[PDB]
C-alpha cells in the first residue's frame, strides 16, 4: 500500500497544497479560526439593518442603472484576483501548462466560479459569512430577508456550504479538490479531454489516498466530495436563473449602498 | 472579458 505510486500521490498532495498556501492567503484555517472564535485581531456581525448601519464605518467603498447588475459586475471584478489565484494555483498542477492553451483556458474559465464558491464555503458557517476581509460577519437570515430578488443570491450558496462544510475538508483536501474542479474532463469545448482525465486521474488517485489518510472517520468521503461537484455547477448555472429573475423583476430593486457594497465581496 | 483574464494570468 505504501508504495512508490502512493508515495509520488503523497509528494503530489504536499506539491499541491504549498501551491494552494502559496496562492490563496484567505485559507479554510484562517476563515474557521474566525468563525469558531479564535482571532482576537473581530468581525462585526451584521444582522440587520440597524446593524448594517452602525457597521458603515466598517465596510470600505472600493468602486449599469441596475442594483443588481452593479452588484454583479463589482463582484465579477472584485473576483479576478480570485481568479488570477486561481489560474497560478493551476500552473502548479503537474502537466496543466502542458494541455492545449484553448484548453487550459476553457478548464479555468468553468472552474473558477466553482473554485470561487467552494472557497467562499470557508467563510460560511450555518449563522452567515465573512466579509469585508474577515473583518465582518454577515447573516444568513439577514441576506435571505432582503427584498427579492436579492434576497435569494446567497441562500442556495449558504445551503450548499453547509452541506460542503459538513465534510469537514481541510486545506490540504481543498488544495487536491480544487485541483480535480479545474481538470473536468467534461467542459464545453474541450479539445482534447484525454490529457485532462490522464490529469485529473492523477489528481483523483491523490485525493481518494488523501481523504483516506486525512478522515478515518468518513465512509465514502470521495464520493461525497465529488457529489458536491454536482452542487458547485449548480450554483454557477443558478446565476443565469438569477439573471432572468432579476430582468423580468419589477416591483423595486433598490438596495442599501453599504448592501451593494456587500454583495460585491460576495459571489 | 473573464478568458482574456485568465489567458493574461497564463502567461
Ligand atoms: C457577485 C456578487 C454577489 C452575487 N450573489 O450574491 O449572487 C453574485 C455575484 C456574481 O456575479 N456571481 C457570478 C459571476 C459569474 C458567474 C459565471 N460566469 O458563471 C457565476 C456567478
Amino acid at each position: 500500500q505504501l508504495n512508490p505510486e502512493s508515495a509520488d500521490l503523497r509528494a503530489l498532495a504536499k506539491h499541491l497544497y504549498d501551491s494552494y498556501i502559496k496562492s490563496f492567503p484567505l485559507t479554510k484555517a484562517k476563515a474557521r479560526a474566525i468563525l469558531t472564535g479564535k482571532t482576537t485581531d473581530s468581525p462585526f456581525v451584521i444582522y440587520d439593518m440597524n446593524s448594517l448601519m452602525m457597521g458603515e464605518d466598517k465596510i470600505k467603498f472600493k468602486h449599469s442603472k441596475e442594483v443588481a447588475i452593479r452588484i454583479f459586475q463589482g463582484c465579477q471584478f472584485r473576483s479576478v484576483e480570485a481568479v488570477q489565484e486561481i489560474t497560478e494555483y493551476a500552473k502548479s498542477i503537474p502537466g496543466f501548462v502542458n494541455l492545449d492553451l484553448n484548453d487550459q483556458v476553457t478548464l479555468l474559465k468553468y472552474g473558477v466560479h466553482e473554485i470561487i464558491y467552494t472557497m467562499l464555503a470557508s467563510l460560511m458557517n450555518k449563522d452567515g459569512v465573512l466579509i469585508s476581509e474577515g473583518q465582518g460577519f454577515m447573516t444568513r437570515e439577514f441576506l435571505k430577508s432582503l427584498r427579492k430578488p436579492f434576497g435569494d443570491f446567497m441562500e442556495p450558496k449558504f445551503e450548499f456550504a453547509v452541506k460542503f462544510n459538513a465534510l469537514e475538508l481541510d486545506d490540504s483536501d481543498l488544495a487536491i479538490f480544487i485541483a480535480v474542479i479545474i481538470l473536468s474532463g467534461d467542459r464545453p469545448g474541450l479539445l482534447n479531454v484525454k490529457p485532462i482525465e490522464d490529469i485529473q486521474d492523477n489528481l483523483l488517485q491523490a485525493l481518494e489516498l488523501q481523504l483516506k489518510l486525512n478522515h478515518p472517520e468518513s465512509s465514502q468521503l470521495f464520493a461525497k466530495l465529488l457529489q458536491k461537484m454536482t452542487d458547485l455547477r449548480q450554483i454557477v448555472t443558478e446565476h443565469v436563473q438569477l439573471l432572468q429573475v432579476i430582468k423580468k423583476t419589477e416591483t423595486d430593486m433598490s438596495l442599501h449602498p453599504l448592501l451593494q457594497e456587500i454583495y460585491k465581496d460576495l459571489y | 472579458g473573464l478568458e482574456d483574464i485568465i489567458r493574461k494570468a497564463l502567461m
